[PDB]
């Protein structure tokens, strides 16, 4: 972690929360029961 | 060969004013 | 002028241990000009809070010091290696050594001669610490990114004037020659 | 910038006839023993004293003061001296001879108010600010009169950091500095949008929020009560500067202890 640009990163996702955590629940969860006719994962990164 | 040889807590050449041999001057 | 500046970060000399130039954040930056005031309301804020964030790790990183690269750290504030005082253990007994030698014939192909050992703890830091240049891992503490609340806003005295890489603080004077 | 004359020239009497008549402390039997002509070229200097000629060393003791206050560059004191000694050296006479004298015996004494110049910053921190002051609204704000609580508090800053807190006017604005480095320059004559929460219980621009937090250690029980924000924000400042001295402390033990690592579970 590099405190100085630690909310730069966050802010485009660079590091920090996944894509499971950074969105409203109802998305996540919605998205989640979708993923078989249209999928959504693959836009909405999750850093490492 | 041997030489030991004694005569050294240094040397005076006092001040005041300075050394001898001349430094210049024939 | 401005106010939530972009910080000013610092340059390094992997030679002498102060530091060296300065400049304001030359890449890491958003390109917001493809946004609306829905979010240059929040870049404006998230580089406030990086502000922020510099400005307390500056504070609570630094050592408190009067000039921003000081052309010669003190000895008292450079971090200096503190080493373990070394220990030999004196593998003999050097009168019973010698004593044998003269006596007898021995002639020595712990010890059988005499049960006697004794350390030698000596010191090992230094005489003289040291004096001039950190190092990397004190670079990184010293000068943290320096945030410029103002731009070059006074008389030619009163400007941050270690920022500028060909400064001589020694003479206050830009050098040459190039 | 006398004796730096002294110590630039001038290599006494009394010394002498109390050397070579053996009235020294130390080491009596010390001129007695010089070569026979020393000894008859050090009496008869203190049996009829030979004359000197001190302009040079006096000018010389006026040239070691402007270039330690600033006119004559230190590069210039090579045509300045000549310049100075070739006027003395036209006009010279008791008249000038003397008008020296006073002048080189008097700007190293006059020195109180240069001491002084950096002593309470009288130069460019309270002359500008008691100007700046004066360039405010009226002293009457509609709001509150936290105001003048404030105000004050930042004379005090002003007065009891010498370091530099120079206050520029830097046209039409004056700018408050935290230092020579300037690492901190907050705009004074952008707190007049402070003219506003003045009395009240997200509208500040850092730059005022800088200034919050540049003065905030020196406010006590003034800047009071829940006058809002601008209260509170000076007492919650405070004590993030109390917090702040805590983890800056608390980080200098965990890193002689032993990397982010601290900077985390500090900050």
């Amino acid at each position: 972690a590099t405190p100085s640009m630690m909310p730069q990163w966050s802010y485009m996702h660079i590091a920090g929360q996944d894509a499971s955590e950074y969105l409203s629940p109802g998305l996540v969860q919605f998205a989640r029961a979708t993923d078989t006719y249209f999928s959504l994962g693959n836009k909405f990164r999750n850093p490492t | 060969p041997r030489h030991g040889s004694r005569p050294f807590m240094g040397t005076w050449n006092e001040i005041g004013t300075s050394q001898l041999n001349g430094g210049a001057f024939s | 002028s401005k106010e939530i500046p972009t910080p000013y970060m610092w340059s390094y000399q992997p030679q002498m241990g102060l530091a060296a130039g300065a400049s304001q954040d030359y890449s890491s930056r958003m390109n917001w000009l493809s946004a609306g005031p829905h979010m240059i309301g929040r870049v404006n804020g998230i580089r406030a809070t990086r502000n922020q964030i510099l400005l307390e790790q500056a504070a609570l990183t630094s050592t408190p010091r009067s000039q921003l690269n000081p052309p010669n750290w003190p000895a008292a504030q450079v971090y200096q290696e503190n080493p373990a005082p070394t220990t030999v253990l004196l593998p003999r007994d050097a009168e019973a050594e010698v004593q044998m030698t003269n006596s007898g014939a021995q002639l020595a192909g712990r010890s059988s001669f005499t049960p006697r050992q004794a350390y030698l703890t000596l010191q090992s830091s230094s005489s003289q610490p040291r004096s001039g240049g950190i190092g990397t891992l004190q670079f990184v503490e010293e000068f943290v990114p320096s945030v410029y609340f103002n731009p070059f806003s006074g008389a030619p005295g009163l400007y941050p004037d270690d920022f500028i890489p060909n400064y001589d603080a020694v003479s206050e004077s830009v050098d040459g020659y190039d | 910038p006398a004796m730096l004359a002294a110590l630039q020239s001038q290599p006494d009497w009394a010394a002498a006839m109390d050397r070579i008549l053996a009235l020294t402390t130390r080491n009596p039997e010390a001129f007695r023993q010089q070569p026979q002509a020393n000894r008859f070229s050090a009496i008869l200097e203190a049996v009829v004293p030979s004359r000197t000629n001190p302009t040079h060393e006096k000018v010389l003791a006026i040239v070691n003061a402007l270039t330690e206050s600033k006119a004559i560059r230190k590069d210039e004191a090579g045509l300045i001296y000549n310049a100075l000694l070739e006027r003395v050296a036209r006009y010279n006479s008791t008249n000038v001879q003397a008008n020296l004298d006073r002048l080189t015996t008097d700007v190293r004494e006059a020195v109180a108010q240069r001491e002084r110049f950096m002593h309470d910053t009288n130069l460019g921190s309270q002359v500008a600010l008691n100007a700046f002051l004066s360039t405010l609204p009226a002293n009457v704000p509609r709001g509150q009169e936290d105001y003048v609580s404030f105000i004050s508090a930042l004379r005090l800053l002003v007065a009891e950091v010498p370091q530099s807190e120079v206050y520029q006017s830097g046209p039409d604005y004056f700018f408050q500095t935290s230092r020579q480095g300037l690492q901190t320059v907050n705009l004074t004559q952008a707190f007049k949008n402070l003219q506003g929460m003045w009395g009240v219980r997200s509208l500040l621009t850092p730059n005022t929020r800088l200034l919050l937090l540049l003065i905030a250690p020196f406010t006590n029980s003034s800047t009071i009560s829940r006058d809002s924000y601008l209260g509170h924000l000076i007492t919650l400042y405070r004590e993030a500067i109390g917090q702040t001295q805590v983890d800056e402390q608390t980080f200098q033990e965990i890193t002689s202890v032993s990397d982010t690592g601290s900077l985390e579970a500090t900050l």
